[PDB]
């Protein structure tokens, strides 16, 4: 569920 | 912003010759028969790391349907050591892309201007310019204390969507060192600092 290009 | 594609095919084609990484030079490359080169439909994330564990070459990739976000797509990519997962962003018209915005023409994550906008003898209004992917900063840490000795420097954090801050309760006549640290999502470390001096 966590991605390298996520936002804050 | 900024570069946007009308389809997954077009996003894929662009990132064969433009890096998917903001820091490294990582290009999308086909997994090593007669099937689609890279789309794998509704397939899980553990599984995607199974299909990419066996690739030694940087840029090995598939695009799957997203687990945690149904209807969205995810892009899985090998980065030397680890398998990295990208979310495929959509804009208002439903165009596709990976990164909101862009670098500054800048090569560093250190804020570039740091300036005092206005000042009274007991307070500061300061401003700064983050040009390197500003949408990706989770927060800034602002520190300030007397230049030289002695006591604890004061600190606070302002959210990443902010470009200014207000420092208050200062003594007239004192020289302050004012410093700002950028904390990108999700770098392990704060970026290195940029500071300024000002005397109240």
């Amino acid at each position: 569920h966590q991605y390298y290009n996520d936002f804050p | 912003g900024s570069v946007k594609f009308n389809s997954l095919d077009e996003l894929v084609d662009y990132h064969r010759s433009t890096s998917v990484s903001r820091n490294q030079q990582i290009f999308l490359r086909d997994i090593g028969g007669g099937g689609h080169p890279w789309y794998k439909g509704k397939i899980p994330r553990a599984k995607a790391e199974e299909m990419l564990s066996k690739q030694r070459h940087d840029g090995a990739f598939l695009i799957r349907e997203s687990e945690s976000a149904p209807g969205d797509f995810s892009l899985s990519v090998k980065f030397g050591n680890d398998v990295q997962h990208f979310k495929v962003l959509r804009d208002g018209a439903g165009k596709y892309f990976l990164w909101v915005g862009g670098s500054g023409g800048s090569v560093s994550s250190v804020p570039t201007k740091l300036e005092v906008v206005a000042a009274t003898p007991t307070s500061l209004l300061i401003s700064w310019d983050a040009i390197w992917y500003p949408y990706y900063v989770s927060y800034y840490r602002i520190t300030y204390g007397e230049t030289g000795g002695n006591s604890p420097v004061q600190e606070f954090t302002v959210p990443g969507y902010s470009s200014t801050a207000t420092i208050s309760g200062l003594s007239p006549g004192v020289d302050y060192t004012i410093t700002i640290y950028a904390k990108y999502h999700r770098a392990k470390y704060y970026s290195s600092p940029i500071s300024i001096n000002y005397r109240t």
